């Protein structure tokens, strides 16, 4: 009843000190489907869930490339994770373009959360309501980045974000030592994760079509399978 | 009504602009403006808002303006966005002077100040104008003009015509007593008399009028303006009857 | 208190007042430190108490009194926020006038300046008054020792002697007898020291305390300099007297 | 109710409610309608009754020539609608300086509807309270051409509508008495029937009506005396059909 | 999108008066007396200084202002609002009309442009009205000396003798009782000080009064000799002994 | 240089010594052939003890030098006083950043506790160059021999001075727009000091 | 009177006891924060802060809380992460301009005033809020050891020992005790110790929880900030659970 | 830290670079007639034959102005500049005066200017197209 | 806004094909306790004498005088935009204008336009501290002396200055230095004649103009 009086904009604090707006934009995340990243040594790995809208409709993309060393996968509004993704494409781009250098995952994530962080605290706009997923692999080795709309970044071996994530963190973490040394060969890895992203499923089974794998390695770019690809791994 | 008047830029549920409506319901609280249009000349007459008599009635910028040497203007509502119009109006009509070395036609310049007025009240950090104005002009186009607009900026002609604090007494006095075919003086007197007659004080003094006439006579066709000076004023009101 | 939009922004209550310029003057005096100002025959000293009942923090880091310029000093009675945002704003401002104009800028010119940037906040809309008392001090080569004060409404004076805070009216009160007993209109000591310790008795008598040299901040405005004495020498002035 | 005090606000039925509360406003309005014949168009107005007082010499008329082959026709608010007139000729003159060709009616119609439609799109500005009737011919072609424009942006074609007040009265007339199979094949026949239409909701026709008729090749004439007499010979007709 | 733009913060309410407007009047109805009378060869200017503090320096605070040579004002109402009208008022003087006809405008074109800076701040969404009544005294050479009264509306309106402030009708009621066409500016610095003896509660001395004059030119204060058509100042200020030298005589 | 504009054709040396620096000048304006100005200072404070000499355009050279001492008041405002390096710093970012538009040089003398005196020169094109000790100008020319013979480092008081007249006496020598009395100012940790010898003193030496 | 209804809806507004609510509402955000310590040795600084324990999925190396502001400085802060995060970057850049207009690190009081304006500029307009982060900095510059904690109003102070988050009145009665204890001063070492059984003390909130300590001091760390290496940490747990 | 003005020259050119005349037939073609330049001037005709001074005089208070901009974040911080052009622009954009063009009060006492008198302010600086209330809502709305 | 470049072009093409656009000596001198300034009074359009008695001297301030050279529109202009800014600050101050504040707006201005105002001054004033005379050019620098001449007559001014000046004269002394130096310019420059003006300025007291004081 009193937080439907403070809770107009992100520019208001509460009484009691909460800021109310960037919560609704973090509980927007869990209306969107389930994604897993994972990584050992030497090769990152992202499994996601898609969903259609019926019978008729084509499988939302949840995978997006960035550069040929950085991907990502969204859960959450739509229209941030185009809006993010194209921004860390123009990033990579120029760094590339500047440099001749490869961005950085680390890099990434601060300027993420530098984008990030700015509607949170001006009138006007509205804070982001999309969690991210970031794999790479740079000259520091493999890389996986949680990125939470809030303008926050953490680095992780593995992780799962969407609707009912927590029981494949749970497998993840479970099984950590496992899945932490398979180094030089991408196949556990991948089946790993697939087996991470089952633990998540309710009522439902991985298809052909509504399951798709990210995979970025040492000397393998990253590379997105969908359809009759991930055939062999169920 | 409460929850669509404080803006001016949206509608209520019966598609009325509240501002615009106020600020028509303003002019009703300035003093009365009259112009009559004779056979060959107009009349302008405006009752002072005088309420003491430490005003310097000898300086008379209150009511009765002169935009060019051809047009004048009777003025009823606030008097600081009178003179924003009346100055912007001057400019226009010597811009129009330059431009085409002609005198302007009374009817551009009043559909111009018209559509300012309109202007004013479509933007929503402008509040409308206040004011009323009675035009009244000399072109070769039309001859003799009276035109009359108002804050929602639409503007109309008129034969005789009044504005202000006493509009429906006057309007029906006018009506009455108005011929097609008078004269410039049976026009002062009828104007004097409408006055007097609507005017809630105890007697029309002259410290109290203002008074204007353009006419043909100087020296040809060539139109002049003669605003009339308190004692001119005096010695009309002792000739027409009134004293 | 405040019915309609004239609780948020600075526009005319139907009394005639504006709320947001007597609220930021409620806020003026949330400190609740007292401060006091006297010119001499050729100097101008002013003391602010200094209270510090916390005894993690640093008491070497706690100032009310600013170096505006060479010449300028100045107290200010508020939130020590606004009194730095006011004393960078004011800095700038006395060294542009340097600049632009060739000589150095008068204490009451750079008061009316502030007044009016004041005056700013107290018409539009989207900004607000901030919520200081601001004392300008020097010894200007055309009007010699000089005191101005200026507030959140925009008004600025000058004053042979002043006080502010929660205790001023006391203060006032005694500066006003001394000043009908001596009848000079200022204070005819030649030495600064004689004039801050006066006005240190002064600050005694009308708070009914006494002052350690802990309790109190001293500034003092020459001919040539302004500046402002240590815990040392505000002990020393202490022993004298 | 409680959606309605913005132009960016949709209710939770997908309304915006200023966009009608626009067309209240241009209810209020004197009736205006556009009848389109075989071969010319004719535009009628409804006139206030004028004062005893009030100079009839540069009175404005309710129909303006934009263009000399297009002409255009309100009802709403006349200072608004002065505005929208001033925009549109203003724009045929520079379509025509641009391209050398003059307007079509269409363009004309998105020109005005485009207008329209932008002073809809801030929370600084109030929609014009305006429906337009935009009648004329492409300038070269015989095919009559009438629109009607909306004060949120939209516009429509027709083969006779009308706009403003007691406007439904006048559309169930034409309605019962229109043929798009078979239009009125002279301008006499069009004429009568935009008369007869507008006489079903004004007091005294004889000096409330006002006519225009618009025909190929730039025309464009306007009615006086003809209004009366139109008028004589529909209420001869009427008794001698009792 | 939504900050090209802000709302009137002046509007009219269903009786048809601007509330803001009428707020700043009842600002002025509360400020201190001050008031003018013109006379056949000068014209007076006068008001209170209430200072708000017995340690404050009346010499350091003016509320009389000269304008041009020829020209001052004095105010009722803020006074922050007055000094920022001033100062834009003198450089309005020389922008609009000494760069331009090399001289000092006339008393009503003057006033024209004061109140047309206060009607502006009237239709804004950014400032509210100005708090202020101002009186104007002036002369010039083809109108001779003349006194206005401007507004926080903007309206100016010319006058023989006014007041404004917190005793504004009784003063207007003395005033009335005591003016006429032949009286001389010595007559009416002496009916300024009367008018000014029934409004003052405290202390009424030549250091609690503020005067000021139109008169005729004062070539001691050229500060330069040689040109003898350069004529001196009109405005001039009056001092605390002259004001006391006036309260103790009749 | 601008058509028709003033230039600064000087004479100027900077000496850093023991106790720390000398910066001295001659004192002559020119229009061509002609002395527009027998006695010109042209020793500019831009701080209490930081001090320059001016070449190039003079109106270019005066806008600079209040630009910096603006700065220096804004500086000293915030941290006290500034170091020589600072205002060098800003010396060499306004004459770099303008050097498509405004011809200037500069030379700058200061002293401060932490570095006990210092001399910097920035030529025409805006680079800075921290010296010992510095020359600048027309007459700079005829003396560049002479000095490097004759310059030690941590050199009395007395035995700078002296150095510094005699050069400039030979630059005024031979140098046509270099004129009639020697300035200087001694910058130590005592405080300013000002020095001026006249044509009859170091003509004689 | 902790709620003010009818002013506390804007970030620039007054209250009739002159009174900014939305400011104190950012107070009471930073007030539900971790607990963080900053303590002022003989010629150095020591921060310490309680972490809350997270899954073993995060990488070890890549979870600090005690950030760099740079070489010399130090920093922790209690409230929201973004706005800290945010504030811990403007510290950054203001230190390398520092450093690169006048070839020297920025001293402590400077870079505290730039900060503080910063903070304090989001006080003055409604299309902003404060910053809802309690900040406690400090460093080593050429006049000594400085300590300093700002507030979400802009107001800074230097401080002998300072702490804010969830257990601040512990923490601060602990640090007055120290104080009181230590007329003379505190070494460095002393200090981590202190530090450590400090957090140890005001971590009772129930709850498994690791403790971090940084350290910047001229004799140890040569004037550098350092975390506290494996060993002294040890030793520091092992004392402090031993005080308990 | 300019002093005079520099990079004032355009880089490339375009036929819709002014976004206020686009014609309505072409969008990406000017409209000439609203224009109301003469009818007779290409927008090439503006890249050559110039005075050298007008565009020194036309940016100098902006150049200066940042000049001031920079020494402040240099001296004072981020926050110094930051709060100035914060003021300058609440101040620009709550001003709406479409019948006169006279700089307001505030803005002049924020500019350091209430007592300057320039050319600019002696000398301020007829159609039939584009010379109404309505075109300046427009412009200021971006309708 | 200000000073415009209209029909730039027009002109450059009416010069091109040939089209005819249309198209002194001042000393001051410092004594004890003050300082004068002097100039001739002829006026000539080329070799014509337009005006055999011509006010040079003009006033920026009750206190504070001055003359030019170079082009006459931009000297009076300059003067007289600085003059209103110095009346506008003094008001503003409530104090007396000072020479150094005169100065240094003449100095900025004239830098500003990049020596495309052709203003070349001398600037003499008192002010409450003290006597001052200062030397302006056109591109924006400006000089101290003790004396000082300017126009085309300046070589024979400057050289009788040079044969009688001493650091103590009275204020006679200085008066009839600068009328001789204003003489010897009128005998041996063919553009300066008449008649002198004598503006003198004395610490405490008011400016004293002496018009035609030698004719």
């Amino acid at each position: 009843m009193f937080r439907n009086n403070y809770d107009g904009d992100t520019v208001t604090f509460s009484p009691t000190g909460r800021l109310f707006q960037v919560e609704y934009a973090l509980e927007a995340i869990k209306q969107g489907s389930v994604t897993v990243g994972l990584r050992s040594n030497t090769h990152a790995v992202l499994v996601a869930l898609k969903r259609n809208a019926d019978e008729l409709s084509s499988y939302q993309k949840k995978i997006i490339k960035c550069d040929e060393h950085m991907g990502l996968s969204l859960a959450g509004l739509a229209p941030d994770a185009r809006v993010l993704s194209n921004y860390l494409r123009q990033q990579c781009n120029y760094s590339s373009l500047v440099f001749n250098r490869k961005l950085a995952v680390e890099r990434a994530g601060h300027l993420l959360c530098d984008k990030a962080q700015k509607n949170t605290q001006s009138y006007g706009g509205r804070p982001y309501g999309v969690g991210l997923l970031i794999i790479g692999y740079d000259k520091s080795g493999a890389h996986l980045l949680e990125f939470q709309p809030s303008g926050n970044v953490t680095e992780l071996y593995g992780t799962a974000i969407g609707a009912r994530s927590q029981g494949a963190k749970t497998y993840l973490e479970r099984t950590l030592d496992t899945f932490i040394k398979i180094d030089g060969n991408p196949d556990e890895l991948i089946k790993a994760g697939v087996e991470a992203i089952s633990q998540s499923l309710r009522d439902e089974s991985l298809t052909v079509d509504n399951l798709s794998i990210a995979i970025v390695g040492k000397d393998t770019p990253f590379t997105i399978y969908d359809g009759e690809a991930v055939a062999k791994y169920i | 009504s409460r929850r669509y008047d404080s803006r001016t830029t949206i509608f209520s549920p019966e598609g009325r602009l509240y501002q615009v409506e106020y600020a028509l319901e303003s002019i009703s609280h300035a003093g009365t403006a009259i112009g009559i249009m004779a056979s060959d000349g107009i009349v302008l007459a405006a009752e002072r808002k005088v309420t003491s008599t430490l005003l310097e009635q000898d300086t008379s910028t209150e009511k009765l303006y002169k935009l060019n040497d051809k047009i004048a203007v009777a003025v009823a509502g606030l008097t600081a966005d009178a003179e924003i119009l009346i100055n912007t109006a001057r400019i226009h009509a010597q811009n129009y002077l330059k431009t085409y070395n002609e005198d302007i036609p009374v009817e551009i310049l009043v559909r111009r100040l018209s559509d300012i007025k309109q202007g004013y009240t479509q933007h929503g950090g402008l509040r409308p104008f206040g004011v009323s104005f009675i035009y009244a002009g000399y072109d070769d186009r039309y001859g003799y003009q009276l035109y009359t607009s108002n804050p929602s900026g639409n503007y109309t002609g008129w034969k005789a015509i009044s504005v202000g604090a006493n509009t429906s007494a006057a309007q029906t006095l006018l009506q009455m007593d108005y011929k097609d075919d008078m004269k410039v003086d049976d026009a002062i007197e009828l104007a004097l008399k409408t006055l007097s007659k609507t005017t809630d004080s105890s007697a029309l003094t002259y410290d109290r009028l203002e008074f204007a006439t353009i006419r043909k006579g100087a020296n040809d066709g060539e139109v002049y303006q003669k605003i009339f000076k308190p004692q001119e004023i005096k010695d009309i009101l002792v000739k027409t009857g009134i004293t | 208190s405040a019915a309609g939009y004239d609780r948020h922004i600075t526009i005319f209550s139907p009394e005639g007042r504006l709320y947001q310029v007597e609220y930021a003057f409620k806020a003026t005096n949330q400190t609740n430190i007292n401060s006091l100002a006297v010119r001499g025959k050729d100097c101008t000293v002013v003391i602010s108490q200094k209270k510090v009942p916390d005894k993690l923090l640093d008491p070497t880091t706690v100032s009310y009194i600013f170096c505006i310029s060479r010449t300028i000093g100045m107290v200010v009675n508020g939130p020590i926020p606004d009194a730095r945002n006011a004393a960078l704003r004011a800095k700038a401002e006395a060294a542009e006038f340097r600049y632009k104009y060739g000589y150095d800028m008068p204490c009451d010119v750079l008061a009316k300046r502030m007044a009016n940037l004041s005056q700013i906040y107290t018409q539009r809309a989207y900004m607000r008054p901030l919520g200081v008392i601001l004392t300008f001090v020097s010894v200007d080569e055309e009007l010699g020792p000089s005191i101005y004060k200026t507030d959140p409404a925009g008004y600025y004076v000058g004053y042979k002697a002043t006080a502010t805070g929660p205790k001023q009216q006391e203060i006032t009160t005694n500066l006003e007898n001394h000043f009908k007993k001596s009848k000079i209109d200022h204070i005819n000591e030649e030495s600064w020291e004689k004039v801050v310790e006066f006005a240190i008795t002064h600050m005694i008598d009308a708070l009914g305390t006494e002052f350690s040299k802990n309790d109190l901040e001293v500034g003092v405005a020459t001919k040539d300099k302004f500046f402002t004495l240590s815990a040392e020498n505000i002990e020393e002035r202490l022993v004298a007297i | 109710s409680g959606y309605d005090r913005a132009l960016s606000i949709f209710s939770p039925d997908g309304h915006i409610f200023q966009v009608e509360y626009a067309l209240e406003a241009v209810k209020r309005g004197t009736c205006a309608v556009g009848v389109k014949g075989k071969n010319c168009v004719v535009l009628g107005c409804e006139r206030r009754s004028t004062l005893k007082l009030q100079d009839t010499r540069i009175t404005p008329s309710k129909v303006s020539k934009i263009d000399s082959h297009v002409v255009l026709s309100f009802s709403g608010l006349n200072a608004d609608s002065r505005i929208l007139i001033e925009k549109a000729r203003v724009e045929a003159q520079s379509h025509r300086l641009t391209l050398e060709d003059p307007v079509t009616v269409e363009y004309l119609t998105r020109y005005v509807a485009g207008v329209q439609q932008r002073y809809t799109q801030s929370g600084g500005v109030r929609p014009f309270g305006v429906s337009t009737l935009i009648a004329g011919f492409d300038p070269r072609d015989d095919e009559p051409k009438l629109y009607q424009t909306e004060p949120s942006g939209i516009y429509s074609s027709w083969s006779a509508q009308t706009i403003g007040r007691n406007s439904k009265t006048v559309r169930e007339f034409l309605e019962k008495n229109y043929d798009r199979k078979e239009p009125p094949a002279t301008v006499e026949e069009c004429v009568k029937l935009t008369v007869r239409s507008l006489l079903e909701v004004v007091q005294t026709g004889a000096k409330n009506i006002e006519i225009t008729v618009v025909k190929p090749d730039s025309d464009i004439v306007a009615l006086s005396e003809e209004i009366n007499q139109y008028v004589t010979q529909i209420e001869q007709e009427k008794q001698e059909q009792q | 999108m939504t900050d090209r733009y802000s709302f009137s913060l002046t509007t009219f309410s269903p009786s048809g008066k601007l509330g803001q407007i009428d707020y700043a009047l009842t600002a002025v109805k509360q400020g201190v007396t001050s008031l003018g009378i013109k006379a056949t060869n000068g014209v007076v200017i006068a008001t209170e200084k209430k200072s708000s503090s017995p340690l404050a320096m009346s010499e350091t605070l003016s509320k009389v202002s000269l304008l041009t040579p020829d020209i001052g004002a004095v105010y009722s109402g803020m006074g922050p609002d007055y000094r920022v009208l001033v100062d834009k008022s003198r450089k309005v003087a020389h922008t609009s009309y000494k760069r331009i006809y090399g001289e000092y405008p006339p008393t009503k074109l003057l006033v024209s442009e004061v109140a047309k800076i206060m009607q502006e701040a009237t239709q804004s969404g950014g400032v509210r009205p100005f708090g202020v009544s101002l009186l104007i005294a002036g002369h010039d050479e083809f109108n001779g000396f003349s006194l206005y009264q401007v507004d926080p509306s903007g309206s100016y309106f010319p006058w023989k003798a006014t007041a404004i402030g917190k005793g504004s009708v009784a003063a207007k009621t003395f005033l009335e009782k005591r003016w006429n066409d032949e009286l001389e500016l010595e007559d009416a610095i002496h009916i300024a000080l009367l008018t000014l003896k029934e409004s003052v509660e405290g202390e009424f001395n030549g250091d609690t009064i503020e005067l000021a004059i139109i008169g005729d030119e004062n070539p001691d204060l050229l500060g330069y000799t040689g040109i003898p058509t350069d004529k001196g100042p009109r405005f001039r200020k009056l001092t605390s002994q002259e004001i006391n030298d006036r309260l103790e005589a009749l | 240089l601008k058509k028709g504009e003033v230039s600064l054709g000087t004479s100027i040396m900077a000496v850093t010594f023991k106790d720390g620096v000398i910066l001295g000048a001659d004192s002559r304006t020119t229009t061509g052939a002609y002395i527009a100005n027998r006695v010109t200072d042209k020793l500019t404070r831009v701080h209490d003890k930081i001090w320059c000499c001016r070449s190039g355009s003079a109106a270019d050279t005066q806008a600079i030098a209040d630009i910096v001492q603006y700065h220096l008041e804004l500086y000293t405002s915030q941290y006290g006083t500034p170091s020589t390096e600072t205002a060098a710093s800003v010396f060499k970012e306004l004459c770099y950043e303008n050097k498509d538009n405004l011809t200037a040089g500069i030379i700058v003398a200061g002293y401060d506790d932490k570095n006990k005196g210092e001399v910097y020169t920035i030529p025409l094109g805006g680079s800075v160059h921290k010296l010992p000790y510095a020359i600048a100008g027309s007459g700079s020319t005829f003396i560049y021999g002479y000095c490097d013979k004759n310059f030690r480092e941590n050199m009395s008081k007395e035995e700078t001075v002296d150095f510094i007249k005699h050069s400039l006496s030979q630059a005024i020598k031979w140098d046509g727009s270099s004129g009639g009395v020697i300035r200087m100012v001694v910058l130590t940790a005592a405080g300013v000091e000002r020095l001026i010898f006249y044509p009859d003193e170091y003509e004689q030496l | 009177t902790s709620i003010g209804t009818g002013y506390d809806l804007s970030n620039s507004v007054f209250s009739p006891d002159g009174r900014n609510f939305q400011v104190e509402y950012a107070v009471k955000a930073v007030e539900n924060g971790t607990t963080s310590i900053g303590i002022k040795c003989n010629d150095g600084v020591v921060f310490a802060v309680e972490k809350l324990i997270t899954s073993k999925l995060l990488v070890p190396q890549k979870n600090v809380k005690i950030q760099v502001v740079d070489r010399h400085i130090g920093c922790v802060y209690s409230g929201l992460i973004p706005d800290g995060r945010h504030l811990v970057n403007r510290g950054r850049e203001e230190a390398a301009s520092f450093k690169k207009l006048y070839k020297t690190p920025i001293p402590i009081p400077a870079f505290a005033d730039r900060l503080g304006q910063y903070v304090q500029a989001h006080t003055l307009y409604n299309s902003v809020r404060p910053f809802g982060v309690s900040t406690i900095f400090g460093g080593v510059d050429k006049n000594g050891a400085h300590l300093y904690m700002l507030e979400p109003s802009g107001s800074y102070w230097g401080y002998k020992g300072a702490a804010t988050g969830k257990g601040r009145q512990s923490a601060k009665a602990e640090l007055e005790k120290l104080v009181d204890h230590h007329p003379e001063g505190l070494s460095a070492r002393e200090a981590v110790k202190q530090a450590a059984k400090i957090i140890y003390l005001a971590h009772e909130d129930k709850k498994d929880f690791e403790l971090e300590i940084s350290w910047c001091s001229l004799s140890e760390t040569n004037g550098l900030h350092k975390f506290v290496k494996g060993d002294l940490l040890q030793e520091a747990i092992d004392f402090a659970q031993k005080e308990i | 830290m300019n002093i005079v003005p520099q990079d004032t020259f355009k880089s490339q050119v375009s036929t819709d670079q002014d976004k206020s005349v686009l014609s309505s037939a072409v969008p990406s073609l000017p409209d000439t007639l609203r224009q109301q330049e003469g009818g007779a001037v290409p927008l090439s005709t503006q890249l050559n034959d110039r005075h050298p001074l007008e565009s020194t005089l036309k940016n100098w208070e902006t150049t200066q102005r940042q000049r001031q901009m920079e020494q402040y974040r240099q001296i004072f911080g981020i926050a110094e500049p930051m709060k100035r052009t914060m003021e300058m622009e609440i101040v620009n954009r709550t001003d709406f005066n479409p019948l006169s063009t006279n700089g307001s009060i505030h803005r002049d006492i924020l500019l350091n200017k209430e007592c300057s008198i320039d050319w600019e302010d002696v000398y301020p600086g007829s159609t039939m197209v584009g010379d109404d209330v309505h075109s300046k809502i427009e412009k200021q709305l971006g309708i | 806004a200000g000073l415009s470049f209209d029909n730039y072009q027009r002109n450059n093409f009416l010069a091109e094909n040939s089209h005819t656009q249309p198209k002194t000596t001042i000393v001051g001198v410092k004594f004890n306790n003050g300082v004068v300034i002097a100039a001739d009074t002829r006026s000539t359009q080329g070799p014509i004498v337009a005006d055999k008695n011509c006010a040079k001297l003009h006033r920026i301030s009750p206190k504070i005088w001055c003359a030019g050279a170079g082009t006459a529109a931009d000297t009076e202009a300059v003067t007289q935009l600085i003059g209103s800014n110095i009346e506008l600050h003094s008001l503003y101050t409530s104090r007396e204008p000072r020479v150094v504040s005169a100065l240094q707006m003449l100095k900025q201005h004239l830098f500003k336009y990049q020596g495309h105002i052709g203003a070349y001054l001398i600037v003499a004033g008192v002010d409450p501290t003290g006597s001052h005379l200062f030397s302006i050019h056109a591109h924006g620098s400006t000089d101290v002396g003790y004396y000082l001449s300017l126009g085309s007559g300046s070589l024979a001014a400057m050289a009788v200055l040079e044969s009688h000046w001493k650091q103590d004269l009275t204020k006679e002394e200085a008066i009839k230095l600068a009328s001789d130096a204003i003489q010897a310019g009128i005998w041996n420059d063919l553009g300066s004649g008449s008649n002198v003006d004598v503006c003198v300025m004395e610490i405490g007291k008011d400016a004293e103009y002496l018009r035609n004081y030698t004719p």
